[PDB]
């Protein structure tokens, strides 16, 4: 439940968060950076940690989804390309990996959440996080928890705990990434700029 | 008879009859008139449809935006040779970082042709690939056949009604290797029209232009600049 | 080890010569019927010829590739397909099986399996020195939503939906009287999916009620294997009730 | 005894002359291409409608943007379709545009030919492909249709019909279908030739419907939708 | 390790080698013979530590033993010199001792070739390496002058060796010398404890 | 940075800030090793066809390989497709090369500056390291910072509430670029000697030598 | 032969009562139907002359290339069929390759020519490969045996020879080589002379013309191999042509 | 890893066994709300714990074997059989980058015998006993494990006994923990026994 | 600067563009470590048709470039009408030889020159140990691009003139001063002049060496 990539889910719909912010220390050179992937509407997918790992783990699942919703036609399983990733995952250790991505896409069951590790981890929880300042997150999102929080409680709840989130750990700026994913189809909110979050909260 | 019942078994002529049978899959194919300059090498290809709701497509394959094809025969046998072509391009310009010399580049594909020739009964690749190059000797205009032999041409023309368009070629023999790109793809369309008959003649829908060179890469004309080219009939008088 | 000359090659008769003897060969055969339930998805064979003196173990035509998924061969003939044929399109599909079941968090999609088993029987048509079986295949399981599904392969891959489907004693022949029989009342409860399967499987099998193999399986617990003696009881009560009818 | 690795005495290989009549013996691919999408009607090829038509599949999607349907030799073009669709997305995956629907074509076209019991092995063919495919999808320069022949020919088309008869199928097409024309009697177009080609009637569960269009990805119709198509002959 | 020396006369060829093969500090081998044959003609003599070179001559050997048959004819020493190179600029971090090429070729009869540690290849008048040779290595250059005639040049391989062993602690005192003619390979062990060794320092 | 190594770089930032039609491309001439420069002209900027071209940094082994894979794919991408190859998928073969070192990144840094199948130019960086974005403006290298922070306020003008130096601009895009690979040279020695100021846009690229500090 | 209908002349594993494969025989006519190529062994190197055919009047020198340069020193010759040519033209060009570059001076050719035929040879053997309907010969320039020529027949028989002739008038050429001293003369004549047989062979009454590629591995090129120079491979044709009249 | 626990005690026919909720990655725990105890068949179970994500990855490595095995039988698997099989297999797959360095426990209905529970370390070393324990805690349980049976467990004082060890781990041994499950599985069926 | 491999090294490499013609002055001596055992050294090579190659530094690279040039030269002979090889093709090809060079211990430098003039095209490349290469028009590497580059590129400097007589000159006074500097180095030397038409220069040649700082 861990860095700038977390998900939960609630009972008016879902909620996605990320950053786009890239550079520990001085050094930067990334300032649009994606941590959310999304090429398409049918699966999302989160970063966290190691920047490369990610990344390379993530553009191979990008494929990966889209060979399964080819074949069936119709969308696959959530949970069937997420462990097709995992075992590539276990296996891709010895390239200083040590991927943590968290996997959301639709199930048939329902709204699939699946908690991705370089160790191989899969395990299904309403929320994850992957990372080391999410940390710092769970205790502001905790203490006020329901499962049943507005649509308008969470979109406050997320833009407050990046600008709280910059006074505490720094690292946030340029960009704040918004995506909600209502239904069973996603749509990106708002990629609303860091200027603004810092006054609101 | 009983030596053509594969290419491996000899024929009492010299020549075993498959190779020969194989020369009639090109002749079947597209009208193909290839010259060069010396700057460039064109190459000047008839398309076909197989429907007559269907717009016409290219003859012309790429091999490369620095060496291409045109195809006489099947057009997924040029094809097939034209994957190979492919990656000679792309380790040519990992090794040497220059167009690949034309001469050698046609070398290994007859090193492929031969292959089923030797083999037991297999076919040989019924395509004559017209194959436009330019290296640092300059253009080369290459007549590949289904044998491994390559002929290095001045001008040539292979596919149907090819001899009305191989005439042209002969009378500005001379004329191709001193003109302008433009002019080289003029005399092309010219030599092309020559094999169809009187009533038939080249319109900017059934031609495609392959033209490589010096100064540019491999481009492919469809409906790009076909017009300006298309202008000016001289046609044989059958 | 592969044949250097092809057994399989394309001449003039409009498929393959192979696909053609392969088509005969499962329509000499004798009938493997599969009925889609709605409790069970059950599949039986007309064929062992039981008799006592020996016992079936993985003797059954009917093979759980999976957990939830199953498939029932007829290879069978004029004078009986090959078991040994049938086995090679069962290793293959059921490790890949257990890899889609392992992939899904919920029971493995049939689809998946029945469109590889496809792919199986036509990639030996295009490969060097080998051919395709004569078998045909009822490829069963439940989804990811638990939907049950009843398709079919024929010898070269190619593959349907359906509701209920009859192969072999001319497959058109028996398949098309498999709808007749068919019921959505009849499968409501696990005995009456079972006794739509056994009654296609009674036509023209000699020494019913022991040859007659049928095997159940569960939404996702393994394949129970019905032993000849516990299907005779079924048998007898639809022999009497089929009597009635006529 | 000699191959049908051998030439004939007119010249032409053997296997790829067989390939074409073989094509005959099966379903029927019709895709039409309009300015506003790319349509594909295929058939089931039913013996009842009491077959579901709840996964039976031959008009699959290649890429998201691009439909294929399938003409020909059915079994055959299941696995050519299903290695299609590995192939596109490679390149989908590397260039992250929206795939061209000619370059999926020229691809799997070098994949037709490569026969022959000398020089290839089994994940090579020892058998030409008898599959005639149409590729029917919206890219970055609007709506192409490709068809794909055994002998590698691609060709640009806006309207190309093979089937049962490849002859028949096409003929039938002059006389309806005209090139500007709406989206909706471009699907109509179909259902009326559909039933030309095919030797067998018009049910809901023996046609099958897709459309790829602008901003909209391939669709696959179902039963009400395969009715409106219907209604429309 | 060993003491080689070879020296490249206008004439023909001359050798010198060791009598002892020295590890750490402990004698090995008491006694030395080193003809490593790539060929009957050319032969080669394992310098410096034995082990590297001598897989680097034993590659080289098996490539020249194909190939002498072959030809129909022996090889030429130009031949074996480019083979002995080819192995030692990869494997040059496992082997940097030196090896010493030295015979008749068929293209002249008269060819001394170096291939060293560092590598090159080019033929010199005189050469010394191994073990107590480098001492001596700039030495046995100095010693002659370019150009000498045979009988001379006996005495001073014979010399130079003696001189070098003095030097190092690698060689002992025994020369054994080599005559290499268009004859064959002719062989003389020369005794020692009667000749006088070089001058020693106070 | 850069220093004696066994394999290592002697000039060259590169520098792209898109406009919405243009992509000015900066890159300083020379060849250069140990702490001393072999040739001035020729820079480590290398184009793949003229519609598009990367510049990459540091160990010049690595950059003579990373142009090969983005160009060999562009050719592939044509032959099929029968349309330009964009900036996105050049990007993409110069990734996977990126990707396959991280156990120790690879010592390339990579700047790819084009237009992509938008219709309007795009400005690529990927890292050694890797990650990647799209920018609207972005500074490339290991002193990726320094071109970087001047592109971050003249184009996107963040955190600027009245600046913005001038009129965005072709031109204005160029001044800017001769004056910052001068301005460095004397707090970061090393980049130096000429300035190769490539102007990319719908025309394609046109190269110039400056001579300069 | 045989005209048996199952195998020995369809086949290339299998000899007949006799022993010989009827095959290689079918592939020996071959070299008989097309233009000769001559190459003379001197003692300061090889000339060479084939004759290459104009069939078309819209060819240049390169095209149909019976010439080949096997390294910088070694020739192949060819006649017969051109196919078949060309295998063992890429054969050859790679086992001279590596010799050269590994031992770093000239290959004796008895070897050579010996191996080269090992593999025409190695195939006729098999039934699953064709023989060869080629003869060529190579041709070398030597520092352990100044120079040899040796020509391999269809068969993957190898001789030397002082000087040959393959092609479509042996009879004729061989007694005009017998005749001349060519066997140790100077290469700068010879190159006339190579011309001058070729010129006898053919004819204006089934050839029209012929573009003369004769190559050099002698000491106007001191010892290198190349296609002959424009300038030089003029002044032979012109001699050929002169002197018959 | 060196994190999460196990403890089984085997009965008269009934074995329980508890392990703690909680899959923590870096410094929190991501999962909490699955538990990571499977049902490999419907008569087997394992419990894998050590590293928190290298459950799942033995488990399914486990699950196709398992499979295939009883394909091979035809009828239910074999105690001895999996014990055997599954040391195998893991001490091979761990110098794999698809590791396991995880102390698992197999609880399996045996055709013949009756109740089996199979032993396995990290190091991983077959056993079958009738008084073992798994993770972090088998340093810590065994010794109290081979003195409160006599031979094997009596129900009652079995409870009392886990009660005891659970306030236990939470006090020396840490975890994030804040709920366990606690489960007998007489053979046949999954029964759920009260956390602590 | 970057030291050249420290074992068996052939040094020194000027090379300069001048008008349609390259002057480039090589060590023609091979020292082992320093000690010169070896005084005359061949480096200079014929890379192809009308191309020419000569490097200076560690000697194993060198080595390879003789197997490698043997090939390039033997294939472009086989169409025996040329193409007229222009510098760059064997540069690239070369490149990746260098790049395996570098790897072994304590990595080995080279530094090539390449001249052809073919097509219309002058092309003068380098190439680095390292497995760098690209056109240019004064190069050096290792040691030689800190202190005799100098020289050159100074008396260069003031007025351009690019001349083969002025480069001969200088690379006269140039080996008395390499001598003095530099500690792998010596005075007999070959001089290398590169054409698009060949390979032209002898080998040994031999000039003064005098120290000038013990005069002053």
């Amino acid at each position: 439940t861990t860095t700038l990539a977390f998900k939960f889910q609630h009972g008016v719909i879902v909620a996605a968060d990320s950053r786009a912010t890239a550079g520990p220390y001085i050094a930067s050179q990334t300032v649009k950076k994606v941590i959310e992937i999304n090429p398409y509407l049918l699966g999302t997918m989160a970063g966290g940690a190691a920047d490369c790992s990610f990344w390379e783990r993530l553009l191979a699942r990008q494929c990966r989804i889209y060979e399964l919703r080819n074949k069936e036609r119709i969308s696959v399983a959530a949970a069937s390309k997420l462990l097709a990733n995992m075992v590539y995952q276990y296996k891709g250790m010895g390239l200083s990996m040590g991927t943590m991505i968290c996997g959301w896409d639709k199930r048939g069951p329902g709204l699939y959440y699946v908690d991705s590790e370089g160790n191989r981890i899969s395990g299904t929880a309403f929320s994850v996080g992957s990372g080391s300042v999410y940390a710092f997150g769970v205790m502001d999102r905790g203490y006020s928890y329901d499962l049943q929080v507005e649509e308008a409680y969470d979109l406050a709840r997320r833009a407050i705990y990046q600008a709280t989130y910059r006074d505490a750990y720094s690292g946030g700026a340029v960009n704040l990434y918004h995506v909600r994913e209502d239904g069973w189809i996603r749509v990106s909110s708002d990629n609303v700029a860091d200027l603004h979050d810092k006054y609101t909260s | 008879n009983q030596y053509d019942n594969d290419v491996t078994v000899w024929s009492p002529q010299g020549r075993i009859h498959q190779i020969e049978y194989a020369m009639e899959a090109v002749k079947q194919g597209s009208a193909t008139v290839g010259l060069k300059s010396k700057t460039h090498a064109v190459l000047v290809a008839l398309k076909r449809a197989q429907s007559e709701l269907a717009a016409h497509q290219k003859k012309i394959l790429h091999v490369d935006n620095h060496i291409g094809i045109s195809i006489a025969g099947l057009t997924a046998d040029a094809r097939l040779l034209c994957n190979f072509m492919r990656q000679e391009c792309l380790d040519s310009r990992f090794v040497f970082d220059r167009p690949l010399p034309v001469s050698r580049l046609v070398s290994l594909i007859g090193s492929k042709t031969q292959i089923p020739t030797q083999r037991y009964g297999r076919r040989p690749y019924g395509v004559g690939l017209l194959i436009a190059g330019y290296d640092d000797m300059g253009p080369h205009v290459f007549q590949t056949c289904p044998s491994a032999n390559y002929f290095d041409c001045r001008a040539m023309s292979i596919g149907a009604r090819s001899q009305s368009a191989r005439t042209y070629l002969e009378r500005h023999m001379s004329e191709f290797m001193q003109c302008n790109l433009d002019e080289l793809v003029k005399h092309g369309l010219r030599a092309l029209r020559e094999t169809l008959p009187a009533e038939q003649d080249l319109t900017t829908k059934n031609v495609s232009i392959g033209i490589v060179g010096k100064d540019l890469e491999f481009t492919i004309y469809d409906d790009d600049d076909v017009s300006p080219f298309l202008d000016g009939l001289e046609e044989r008088p059958q | 080890m592969s044949y250097d000359r092809a057994i399989t090659v394309f001449s003039p008769d409009g498929h393959l010569f192979q696909v053609e003897y392969a088509q005969e060969a499962v329509k000499k055969g004798s009938t493997a019927v599969g009925v889609r339930g709605r409790d069970i998805v059950v599949l039986g064979v007309e064929k062992k010829s039981v008799a006592k003196l020996q016992d079936e173990r993985t003797v059954r035509k009917i093979c759980a590739l999976d957990d939830n998924v199953c498939m029932a061969f007829a290879v069978v003939a004029s004078v009986s397909g090959l078991t040994a044929d049938a086995r090679i399109v069962i290793n293959r599909a059921r490790v890949e099986c257990q890899s889609h079941r392992l992939t899904v968090g919920d029971p493995v999609t049939v689809e998946y399996i029945t469109r590889y088993i496809a792919s199986l029987k036509q990639r030996y048509t295009q490969s060097n020195g080998r051919r395709p079986f004569g078998i045909s295949a009822l490829i069963v399981g439940f989804d990811f939503d638990g939907t049950p599904r009843l398709y079919q392969t024929d010898p070269s891959g190619t593959y349907h939906a359906w509701k209920a489907n009859a192969i072999g004693r001319g497959a058109k022949s028996v398949r098309e009287f498999l709808e007749k029989n068919y019921t959505d009342d009849a499968i409501e409860t696990d005995d009456l999916t079972i006794k739509l399967v056994i009654k296609a499987l009674l036509e023209v099998v000699q020494s019913g009620g022991k040859n007659i193999e049928l095997a159940v399986m569960r939404r996702d617990q393994p394949l129970k294997i019905l032993s000849p003696e516990e299907i005779e009881k079924y048998v007898a009560e639809i022999e009497k009730e089929k009597e009635e009818n006529e | 005894d000699r191959g049908v690795n051998t030439f004939s005495p007119e010249g032409r290989l053997f296997q790829v002359e067989y390939a074409i009549e073989g094509h005959k013996l099966g379903s029927t691919a019709i895709g039409i291409q309009t300015s506003e999408g790319v349509c594909l009607a295929v058939e089931k090829r039913i013996t009842s409608p009491l077959m579901e038509p709840s996964s039976i599949e031959k008009i699959v999607e290649i890429d998201a943007h691009i439909g294929c349907a399938m003409s020909g030799l059915i079994a055959d073009a299941k696995t050519l379709i299903d290695k299609a669709r590995v192939e596109t997305q490679n390149h989908w995956f590397t260039y992250n545009e929206t795939m061209t629907v000619e370059s999926v074509t020229q691809a799997v076209s070098n994949l037709a030919l490569q026969f022959g019991e000398e020089d290839a092995d089994p994940g090579a063919m020892s058998r030409p492909f008898g599959v005639a495919l149409l590729f029917g999808g919206v890219d970055e320069k609007g709506p192409q249709l490709f068809h794909m022949d055994p002998s590698g020919t691609f060709v640009q088309c806006d309207a190309r019909a093979i089937g049962s008869a490849s002859e028949g199928a096409q003929s039938s097409l002059q006389e309806v279908y005209h090139k500007s024309t709406t989206l909706k009697e471009a699907i109509k177009s179909s259902l009326i030739i559909l039933k030309q080609v095919m030797e067998e009637k018009l049910n809901a569960t023996n046609i099958e419907l897709a459309t790829v269009q602008p901003g909209q990805n391939f669709h696959m119709f179902t039963k009400e939708e395969l009715e409106e198509v219907i209604k429309d002959i | 390790t060993t003491i080689m020396a070879v020296q490249f006369d206008g004439g023909v060829v001359l050798g010198a080698d060791s009598r002892t093969t020295t590890g750490s500090y402990i004698a090995n081998r008491v006694t030395d013979k080193l003809t490593p044959i790539h060929d009957h003609i050319f032969c080669c003599r394992s310098g410096s530590a034995a082990d590297t070179q001598a897989v680097a001559d034993a590659v080289t050997y098996q490539l020249g033993f194909h190939s002498i048959e072959l030809n129909e004819p022996p090889l030429v020493h130009t031949a074996a010199s480019l083979f002995k190179e080819m192995c030692y600029r990869y494997r040059e971090d496992l082997m940097a001792g030196i090896i010493i090429a030295g015979w008749d070729p068929q293209e002249g009869g008269q060819v001394y070739s170096v291939p060293m540690g560092g590598m090159m290849v080019r033929q010199s008048f005189a050469i010394g390496g191994s073990g107590s040779s480098y001492i001596y290595g700039y030495v046995d250059a100095t010693y002659r002058e370019g150009m000498t005639k045979d009988e001379c040049l006996q005495f001073t391989a014979n010399a130079l060796a003696l001189a070098m062993e003095r030097d190092g602690s690698s060689g002992g005192v025994i020369r054994l010398a080599a005559i290499q003619q268009s004859g064959v390979e002719r062989q003389v062990l020369l005794g020692d404890q009667i000749p006088k060794v070089t001058i020693s320092t106070l | 940075r850069f220093s004696p190594y066994a394999f290592n770089g002697g000039t060259v930032l590169a520098i792209a800030g898109e406009d919405f039609s243009i992509v000015a491309s900066d890159t300083r001439l020379s060849e250069g090793f140990s702490i001393h420069t072999r040739d001035s002209p020729k820079c480590y900027k290398l184009t793949d066809k003229t519609v598009i071209g990367c510049s990459g940094f540091h160990g010049d082994c690595l950059t003579l390989t990373k142009i090969i894979e983005a160009r060999l794919k562009m050719y592939k991408h044509s032959n099929n497709k029968a349309m330009t190859t964009g900036a996105i998928a050049a990007m993409l073969s110069t990734i996977l090369y990126s990707r396959r070192f991280f156990p120790y990144y690879v010592y390339n840094i990579i700047e790819g500056l084009d237009e992509e199948g938008k219709g309007a130019v795009y400005s690529f960086d990927p890292v050694g390291s890797y990650q990647r974005d799209s920018f609207k403006a972005g500074g490339s290298a290991s002193a990726m910072l320094q071109p970087l922070l001047d592109n971050q306020v003249g184009f996107k003008n963040m955190q600027n509430v009245e600046h913005v130096p001038l009129t965005l601009d072709r031109a204005m895009r160029l001044v800017k670029d001769v004056f910052i690979s001068a301005a460095e040279r004397d707090v970061y020695t090393g980049d130096a000697l000429r300035i190769c100021i490539v102007t990319k846009e719908g025309i394609r690229e046109e190269t110039v030598p400056l001579r300069k500090d | 032969m045989s005209s048996i209908g199952t195998g020995y002349d369809l086949s290339a594993s299998t000899f007949s009562p006799d022993g010989r494969v009827f095959q290689v025989e079918y592939a020996m006519k071959a070299v008989e139907n097309s233009s000769t190529a001559i190459g003379i062994r001197c003692k300061d190197g090889v000339v060479f002359g084939v004759e290459k055919l104009v069939l078309s009047k819209l060819y240049e020198e390169g095209s149909n290339k019976r010439l080949f340069n096997v390294d910088r020193h070694v020739g192949m010759a060819v006649a017969g069929l051109l196919a078949d040519a060309r295998s063992l033209a890429d054969i050859a060009r790679e086992e001279a390759s590596n010799f050269r570059s590994n031992f770093g001076y000239n290959i004796p050719l008895k070897h050579l020519a010996d191996r080269v035929a090992m593999y025409v040879h190695a195939y006729t053997l098999y039934s699953a490969v064709r023989p060869f309907g080629c003869s060529f010969m190579l041709g070398s320039y030597s520092v352990n045996d100044g120079a040899q020529l040796y020509m391999i027949d269809p068969s993957g028989v190898s001789y030397g020879y002082w000087g040959c002739a393959i092609g479509k008038a042996r009879q004729a050429a061989k007694t005009e080589i017998e005749k001349l001293q060519m066997k140790e003369m100077t290469c700068r004549d010879v190159v006339k002379e190579v011309a001058k047989i070729i010129y006898i062979v053919h004819d204006e009454v089934k050839d029209k013309a012929f573009e003369l590629e004769l190559s050099w591995v002698g000491e106007l090129t001191k010892g290198r191999h190349e296609i002959v120079p424009k300038d030089v491979r003029e002044e032979a044709e012109k001699y050929a042509k002169e002197s018959l009249k | 890893m060196e994190y999460l626990i196990g403890i089984q005690g085997p009965d008269y026919v009934l074995v329980a066994s508890d392990r703690v909720a909680a899959s923590n990655i870096v410094q929190m725990k991501d999962d909490h709300d699955k538990m990571f105890k499977m049902s490999e068949k419907i008569l087997l179970l394992c419990v894998g714990e050590a590293g928190d994500t290298v459950q799942f990855a033995e488990y399914i490595q486990k699950n196709v074997q398992l499979y295939k095995m009883r394909n091979g039988y035809e009828l239910s698997p074999t105690a001895a059989a999996n014990f055997t099989r599954r040391n195998l297999a893991d001490c091979l797959r761990s110098r794999t980058p698809y590791h396991v360095n995880l102390l698992l426990a197999g609880y399996d209905e045996h055709e013949g015998p009756a109740l089996y529970y199979m032993d396995y370390l990290a190091a991983l070393a077959k056993a079958p006993f009738a008084a073992h324990g798994y993770g972090a805690f088998l340093t810590l349980s065994i010794l109290d494990r081979y003195y409160t049976p006599t031979i094997s467990r009596e129900r009652a004082v079995e409870l009392l006994r886990k009660c005891l060890e659970e306030l236990q781990k939470r006090f020396i041994l840490n975890l994030p923990t804040f709920s366990v499950r606690v489960i007998d599985k007489d053979g046949i069926h999954n029964l759920e026994n009260i956390t602590f | 600067t970057q030291n050249p491999m420290v074992t068996g090294t052939s040094v020194l490499g000027v090379k300069f563009d001048c008008g349609v013609v390259i002057a480039a002055d090589m060590l023609g001596s091979y020292g082992s470590l320093a000690r010169f055992r070896n005084i005359s050294r061949i480096m200079r090579v014929n890379d192809s048709t009308m191309l020419g190659a000569s490097g200076d530094y560690a000697d194993f690279q060198y080595l390879k470039q003789v197997l490698g040039q043997m090939v390039i030269d033997e294939e472009l002979f086989g169409d025996g009408h040329s193409y007229s090889p222009r510098a760059i093709h064997s540069w690239l090809t070369r490149a990746m030889y260098s790049r395996r060079s570098k790897m072994n211990p304590l990595w080995n430098t080279k530094v090539i020159g390449g001249y052809a003039g073919g097509e219309s095209f002058l092309g003068y490349v380098d190439m680095l140990g390292v497995a760098y290469e690209a056109p240019s028009l004064a190069t050096g590497y290792g040691a030689y691009l800190a202190q005799p580059l100098l020289r050159e590129v100074l008396e260069k400097q003031p007025v351009l003139s690019q001349t083969e007589a002025r480069e001969l000159v200088e690379r006269c006074m140039r080996v008395l001063y390499y001598r003095d500097a530099r500690s792998y180095n010596r005075f007999q030397v070959a001089t290398v002049t590169e054409k698009g038409v060949e390979i032209e220069g002898p080998l040994s040649a031999q000039t003064n060496w005098d120290i000038a700082h013990m005069i002053s």
